[PDB]
RNA sequence: ACUUACCAACCCGAUGCAAACUGCGAAUACCGGAGAAUGUUAUCACGGGAGACACACGGCGGGUGCUAACGUCCGUCGUGA
RNA sequence: UCUCCUCCUAAAGAGUAACGGAGGAGCACGAAGGUUGGCUAAUCCUGGUCGGACAUCAGGAGGUUAGUGCAAUGGCAUAAGCCAGCUUGACUGCGAGCGUGACGGCGCGAGCAGGUGCGAAAGCAGGUCAUAGUGAUCCGGUGGUUCUGAAUGGAAGGGCCA
RNA sequence: UGCCUGGCGGCCGUAGCGCGGUGGUCCCACCUGACCCCAUGCCGAACUCAGAAGUGAAACGCCGUAGCGCCGAUGGUAGUGUGGGGUCUCCCCAUGCGAGAGUAGGGAACUGCCAGGCA
RNA sequence: CCCUGA
RNA sequence: CGGCACGUAGCGCAGCGGUAGCGCACCGUCAUGGGGUGUCGGGGGUCGGAGGUUCAAAUCCUCUCGUGCCGACCA
């Protein structure tokens, strides 16, 4: 007996990183995805992995806005 | 559909100037007449307007739809953004070819005096 | 002997059976054979008791069978040790919950009806009553 | 794979080279770009050369 | 229409033996002598059993 | 230019009449004219389409685009993205004037005619029909031909119906049988 | 052109199932902030010294096995160690 | 079977095991990268020369059921999908801050200096829709740089950069 | 200040479809010509230019109508954190949270800035 | 190379 | 039970992203008074069954049914 299956990869750690309200500093990474799930809002900005880093300093804002209902990160300067 | 057609083309660069913030002169133009708005950065305020369907404009001009039609708007509504003190605006051609009347109703506000 | 004609996976996890079942009305016959204990339905057991049913009827009436098969149930063969692989696909059960309908019959007298659902229950390995449609 | 490096050496004599990859059964040809020069700071023309 | 790639387009005459004539733009150059047209074809103009024949072969 | 100031000075009034309509511009008109070739043969010689290419081109008086395949196709053994006919659209005066040439000159030249049918329209008021033989056409000379070739050849009008199709071709005399 | 010992796709109405289905969607858990009380700083950093890296069973959530084993492998909690 | 990627198991943050259930990779591309401009799919029905169940044409229905250089997931209409023009940012030195690992390492990155491409401009461009396409150290090979050079001047050799 | 129209937005289906009607002084659209500025891997179809004879046919906007799409209670149910219990594959009790679907119903959007025409 | 029995 | 090798015309075998071929056999005509040999010339195959990817499968992949080959050892 011997099985065809067997393999893995190692889990990517994606994920919101810091959450709604969190204050962050400049660069800051927000989230890290596979495509934008989440787009990026105001001082932010999407790397290309898709990654949402904050541009400025603030507090985290997650939202919903436009006519196809997806979801949007801001950063609210403080 | 020629209008829908247009909105797609436009949205790319109307949404890539509301992430910059900037002030923006917004061009629309039809068979008849050419329309010119300076809008906020929040979109929704209209800063200064100027048209060939005001009568300030087409008494002035032969034919409200043509090139010369077009650098008329472009001077009144330089002059007035001028006058209002805005001085530094970027193009919004609303999908438009940056050709013919578009193209003159810039060079008129550049020279007149507004800065893209 | 019931059975998908095409599944998209051969092996499905083992799983859980709580909570009480959906379609537990009659619905398109007059009376039914609805299930009250919890436990799985073999092909075999549905074969089995629709064969008791159709014969105890004599080809009148109409029977629905108003439970699938479509969970594949896996074994190990005789002196195979313990871990080297998800086993072979065997036989195909239908897990079912209380108040479950199971069978389903129109056409006939409600005496006779009883019988064959009595004959049925027989064959069947978990309890059952008999139930009659409701207007609302 | 069947993909081989070569390198972009310079025009300007600086001995400044980038290195890439080329397909050699497709793009027989050779390949020149305008690149940047760290050494003199400028723009010029990098032409194939082997590794 | 773009310059140079579209062949030779220029108006021909064209006479049919029913006495037509007519000028149509062509690409064929030389002047056209037709056998029909559509003024003088029966199917336009409108040009377009057994106890019979055998009484006719047969009279008594 | 000719059947287009007929169409101008009398065949609206008729539709008109005929339909008691509102609007001239609700009178359909005809909008284009588009003739194809199928040359699928040019898997086995590409040369042979540059042929139907340039007959194509000399029958409309226009140069023709070189369409391709949409999709691969498994029993044609054609590849997706290889040229696989060609293909005139005619709009306003090239349009009117080719519209003329076909029913006065090509149209009586067809071998065996007995009239066009009148159930060939796509339901919408759009007119097609098809040439067996490029040599009806006086365009083509006959001693230059280098293989017996067809094509065919689709009016579309912005007509709403086929009755109204077949009223508007009816009314240009189009010979429906 | 007809008949069905017959077989049936699309759509429509009614009924179920899914770890690798989702137009819905909790309880908990986790992240951040504010506030009171309580706790022998219970927290973090740096440095000296280790041991340990063979776990067991019980409850809940599962894979595997036969929803077999005082079986096996995970998550979380408790106790023994 | 041994490294790497995708889904599930995995218990709605992360991570999580088995000789648990299913599939892939060991590349490709100077355009399949950059930018500017433009465009929208699958399938079916109707009509049409060869032409047929299926080629190219016209119209309608439909609405992304398509597409993505290659698996699966997550994305995509402002297209990230498709067509063309000009091109080399597939740049050099750096980098606030952050994520992820025991570490070795790996990833994201606004912005600054020099020089460039596309654009009328705002701008965008430090490779490709993202996630696989890989290999520490040693020992050596080639190009540049006197940084070193066993008395001194060189050189060999060593260092530094590629 | 009222009505109609054009542009840019807010919000993102109570806001979208369908069906019926209606509008052209202005505005908008179709439209009329194209050797030119510019353009088609063919075509002034589209993009563009010079215009204003005609028509609101299509489109668009407005109005009305539930055939749909959509929103949606209260009550019940499923689940579930903590403590306890049973006949322990599964449930039950005390307590805290409490859906999804369905039902009554709602429903033919609301609103800001600028400009133009009429009153 | 072969030639069914009388 | 584990692998691993093949199923292609009536028979025996090659072909393992596009064509399906060879020898014997069968058939038609010659040669012989007749048969065999021999000479001239035809035709024959769901590629074991079935389904997944793909422009397209005898071919790549998987399940399945036969046959054959090699191991089912230490206790
Ligand atoms: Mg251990
Ligand atoms: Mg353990
Ligand atoms: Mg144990
Ligand atoms: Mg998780
Ligand atoms: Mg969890
Ligand atoms: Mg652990
Ligand atoms: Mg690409
Ligand atoms: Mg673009
Ligand atoms: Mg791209
Ligand atoms: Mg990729
Ligand atoms: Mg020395
Ligand atoms: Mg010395
Ligand atoms: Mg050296
Ligand atoms: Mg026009
Ligand atoms: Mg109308
Ligand atoms: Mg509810
Ligand atoms: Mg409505
Ligand atoms: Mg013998
Ligand atoms: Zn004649």
């Amino acid at each position: 007996g011997s099985t065809r299956n067997g393999r893995d990869s190692e889990a990517k750690r994606l994920g919101v990183k810091r959450f709604g309200g969190e204050s962050v500093l400049a660069g800051s990474i927000i989230v890290r995805q596979r495509g934008t799930k989440f787009h990026a809002g105001a001082n932010v900005g999407c790397g290309r992995d898709h990654t949402l880093f904050a541009k400025a300093d603030g507090k985290v804002k997650f939202e919903v806005k436009g006519p196809k209902n997806r979801k949007f990160i801001s950063i609210e300067a403080e | 559909d020629k209008k829908s057609a247009r909105i797609r083309r436009a949205t790319r660069a109307r949404r890539k100037l509301q992430e910059l913030g900037a002030t923006r002169l917004v061009v629309h133009r039809t068979p008849r007449h050419i329309y010119a708005q300076v809008i906020a950065p929040n979109g929704s305020e209209v800063l200064v307007a100027a048209s060939t369907v005001e009568k300030a404009i087409a008494e002035q001009l032969k034919y409200t739809g043509n090139k010369d039609a077009a650098a008329a708007v472009g001077k009144a509504v330089a002059e007035r953004a001028l006058e209002k003190g805005i001085k530094d605006v970027s193009f919004d051609r609303s999908g438009f070819q940056y050709h013919g009347r578009v193209q003159a109703l810039a060079d008129a506000a550049r020279e007149a005096g507004l800065q893209f | 002997m019931l059975q998908p004609k095409r599944t998209k996976f051969r092996k499905m996890h083992k799983g859980r059976n709580r909570g009480l079942a959906q379609g537990t009305d009659v619905s398109f016959g007059s009376f039914g054979l609805k299930a009250v204990g919890r436990g799985r339905l073999t092909a075999r057991q549905i074969e089995a008791a629709r064969r008791a049913m159709t014969r105890a009827v004599k080809r009148q009436g109409k029977i629905w069978i108003r439970v699938f098969p479509d969970k594949p149930i896996t074994e190990k063969p005789l002196a195979v040790r313990m871990g080297k692989g998800k086993g072979n696909v065997e036989y195909w059960v239908a897990l079912i919950q209380p108040g479950k309908v199971l069978y389903e019959m129109d056409g006939v007298p409600e005496e006779l009806a009883r019988e064959a659902f009595k004959l049925a229950a027989a064959k069947l390995p978990i309890k059952t009553t008999f139930v009659t449609k409701t207007v609302m | 794979g069947i993909r081989e490096k070569i390198k972009l050496v310079s025009s300007a004599g600086t001995g400044h080279f980038y290195t890439t990859t080329k397909n050699k059964r497709t793009k027989p040809e050779k390949l020149e770009l305008k690149k940047f020069d760290p050494v003199v700071r400028q723009h010029v023309i990098y032409k194939e050369a082997k590794i | 229409m773009k310059k140079d790639i579209h062949p030779k387009y220029e108006e021909i005459t064209a006479s049919c033996s029913c006495g037509n004539v007519m000028k149509i733009r062509s690409t064929v150059g030389h002047d056209l002598n037709l056998d029909v047209c559509s003024k003088c074809h029966p199917f336009f103009t409108g040009k377009q059993g057994r106890v019979d024949r055998f009484n006719k072969r047969f009279n008594i | 230019a000719k059947l287009h100031d007929y169409y101008k000075d009398e065949v609206v009034k008729k539709l008109m009449t005929e339909f008691n309509y509102n609007s001239v511009m609700q009178v359909p008109r005809v909008e284009k004219i588009t003739l194809n070739m199928g040359v699928g043969e040019a898997i086995a010689d590409k040369k042979l389409l540059d042929n139907a290419a340039a007959d194509l081109a000399a029958i409309s008086g226009q140069k023709p685009l070189i369409t391709k395949a949409r999709k691969s196709v498994a029993g044609f053994k054609i590849r997706q993205g290889y040229p696989i006919g060609c293909k005139v659209t005619l709009r306003g005066e090239r349009m009117w004037e080719f519209f003329e040439r076909l029913i006065t000159i090509a149209v009586p030249r067809i071998r065996d005619f007995r009239g066009l049918s009148a159930k060939s329209f796509d339901g919408r008021g759009n007119y097609s029909m098809g040439v067996r033989e490029q040599i009806i056409f006086p365009e083509i000379d006959y001693d230059k031909v280098d293989r017996v070739r067809g094509l065919d050849i689709t009016i579309t009008t912005t007509a709403k119906s086929d009755e109204e199709g077949r009223a508007l071709l009816a009314a240009f005399d189009f010979p429906f049988r």
